[PDB]
């Protein structure tokens, strides 16, 4: 998969209470993957090792691989409003060169 | 050379019935075998209402017209796929037709799994069968419930491994995601052994068609 | 690396989409024969839902025209002494022979609905059918 | 093997002999202690 | 070619009507000890206990008399979102049938 880029989303240090440890650690990663031609997913990968984190999440999110249609090769087809949960999105359509003006995240 | 594994794979594919799966069975034939009998009312599923022929005094009645037209595609696409020498696999967990579906498996030449499904024998195939276990092309539900009554896991697990799924889908059964759904009854016995017989020739008549088709196209390479 | 995403599209569509990012190099055996033969409805996931407030099925009740006449029959002399037998398809019941005689008369032009009800035990009587009247 | 996919090739194999001999001889209808002093096999 | 419709409206379980107290008969074709598994031509079969009288004479493939009650046994429980079935016919045997 040379072709496709891994970037971390989120790294998060969540605690497990346990009578033998007592606080108790594990790294808790997502990571989103894309080839950069169409083809992306993500997957939260934890352990209690950070480097073992990014092995789950980073092979995880292959095997999740969403395809985006894309107008042009540069912009979606259409202005997308949308609630998930609490979070809301609205994305509008552009024309080329306006770049991406758009959350940290959604520019990764 | 390449002209004749062309022929041999390409021709079937420009024919509406290549294997003549339309006279194997009939509306009538499916009558007598009793698979427009559903579930009470109570049990229905809301996505099974398209097939549905009507409520006969809180039993719900099965288009066999609709079986019908469902049934020839799904027949006709478990052919083109034995046809090919794909992997055929029969899934149920009804046991009284247990030993029925393991038979049958064996007549065709396919492979049967009537016995309790392992969490990740799809999604986890290769830790619990080897390296490079070749996983089912095709998955035959003759049913799609469990013993608990929910669907059995493999229908979940065979569409997050993009495998087409052939599935009898009774009055209370989830169609949805059941690539080539065939409305029917799944409970009385006489229906369960028309479908094994029909699964079983076509089965066998696919793979007949196969070896002929070799032999024709094999004997013009020195002919 | 595939699409394990049974939420989202459906077997075919998912098949097509890693072929075109790149990702899936190889068709599957079962895709041109998909192509060819698809199904008649696309095999993509839907979440089952509750009907609330008016909204209701769409089923008919099946009630054929014999059925009047049935209920009539079973309400009067109950279900034929003799036992029903449902593994012969042509099976003819007591209830179906009166059925058939009470529509003949009703070919015939009687208007009455009482007048082809002890005309059709009448019929049956002389044909030697045992036919009692069991108000119990 | 047809059974190849159950993970138990081999002792569901045998369940299927076992099962179609139990339902022949109850289709086609003496003392049992053909054997004595032996056990099952552990 | 007779239509499906035909064949339902002259089909003796759309002649039977109602399935309650109703006399049919039926075939033994499974015995589990002094259980017996008779089909009476329905989509489930039902489950008697071989009577003390003739006791014997319950044997595979013998025709039995009986007295319907259900088709299927299902029931809503409360809470419950869909019917509970026990994929199984209720039905009271009344003895062998006179072969004649
Ligand atoms: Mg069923």
């Amino acid at each position: 998969y040379e072709d496709f880029d891994t970037r971390i989303l989120e790294v998060r240090n969540v605690f497990n209470m346990t009578a033998k440890e007592g606080r108790k650690k594990s790294v808790r990663v997502l990571v989103a993957v894309g080839n950069g031609n169409g083809a992306a997913g993500f997957a939260i990968g934890k352990a209690a090792d950070r480097g073992d984190a990014f092995r789950k999440a980073k092979n995880r999110a292959i095997h999740y691989l969403h395809y985006i249609e894309r107008y042009e090769g540069h912009t979606i087809f259409h202005d997308i409003s949308l609630r998930f949960k609490r979070t809301q999105i609205r994305m509008k359509k552009q024309p080329r060169g306006y770049g991406l003006r758009c959350h940290r995240a959604i520019i990764t | 050379g390449d002209d004749f594994q062309s022929r041999i794979l390409d021709t079937p594919l420009q024919h509406s019935d290549f294997f003549n799966v339309k006279e194997l069975f009939s509306v009538k034939s499916l009558f007598e075998a009793r698979v427009h009998l559903g579930h009470k009312a109570g049990c229905r599923h809301r996505f099974m209402e398209p097939y549905i022929f009507g409520n006969r005094l809180g039993q719900d009645i099965i288009d066999l017209d609709q079986t019908a037209l469902n049934l020839q595609l799904a027949l006709n696409f478990t052919a083109h796929v034995a046809y090919r020498k794909g992997i055929i696999l029969f899934v149920s967990r009804n046991r009284q037709f247990s030993h029925l579906i393991e038979t049958t498996a064996q007549a065709c030449g396919e492979y049967a799994h009537t016995r309790y499904f392992k969490g990740g024998l799809l999604t986890n195939a290769q830790l619990l069968f080897g390296p490079s276990v070749r996983l089912p092309d095709l998955i035959i539900f003759l049913h799609t419930l469990n013993n608990v009554f929910e669907p059995h896991v493999a229908v979940r697990d065979a569409a997050k491994m993009n495998i087409p799924t052939v599935g009898i889908v009774d009055t209370n059964c989830n169609p949805c995601l059941i690539t080539y759904p065939i409305p029917g009854n799944d409970d009385s016995p006489q229906a369960i052994q028309l479908f094994c017989k029909l699964f079983r020739t076509t089965i066998n008549r696919a793979k007949e068609k196969r070896r002929q088709m070799e032999a024709l196209h094999r004997l013009q390479s020195p002919k | 690396a595939g699409s394990r995403l049974e939420t989202v599209g459906s077997v075919f569509s998912r098949t097509r989409d890693l072929m075109r990012a790149g990702v899936l190099k190889e068709k599957p055996l079962w895709y041109d024969i998909y192509k060819a033969f698809p199904p008649l409805r696309e095999p993509v996931f839907r979440r089952p839902r509750l009907r609330y407030g008016k909204a209701k099925a769409d089923i008919q009740d099946i009630f054929y025209q014999e059925d009047q006449i049935r209920a009539k029959f079973f309400a009067t002399y109950g279900s034929g002494q003799k036992a029903f037998d449902l593994f012969n398809p042509n099976f003819k019941s007591t209830c179906q022979r009166f059925v058939e005689k009470y529509t003949e008369l009703q070919n015939l032009g009687e208007t009455d609905e009482e007048k082809l009800f002890v005309e059709t035990g009448k019929a049956l009587l002389a044909e030697g059918i045992i036919l009692r009247r069991v108000r119990e | 093997h047809f059974l190849f996919y159950t993970g138990k090739q081999s002792y569901y194999s045998l369940m299927h002999d076992v099962y179609g001999k139990v339902m022949q001889l109850e289709k086609h209808r003496a003392e049992s202690r053909d054997l004595i002093g032996s056990r099952w096999l552990i | 070619v007779e239509s499906f419709a035909s064949m339902l409206r002259h089909s003796p379980l759309t002649q039977l009507g109602p399935a309650k107290d109703k006399l049919v008969i039926g075939r033994i074709f499974h015995i589990v000890e002094d259980d017996l598994y008779i089909d009476f031509g329905g989509k489930f079969h039902c489950v008697c206990k071989r009577p003390d009288v003739d006791g014997e004479k319950y044997q595979r493939g013998t025709r039995v008399r009986l007295r319907l009650l259900d088709l299927e046994l299902t029931s809503r429980f409360l809470g419950g979102t869909t019917d509970t079935t026990i994929l199984e016919a209720d039905a009271v045997l009344l003895g062998l049938q006179e072969i004649r």
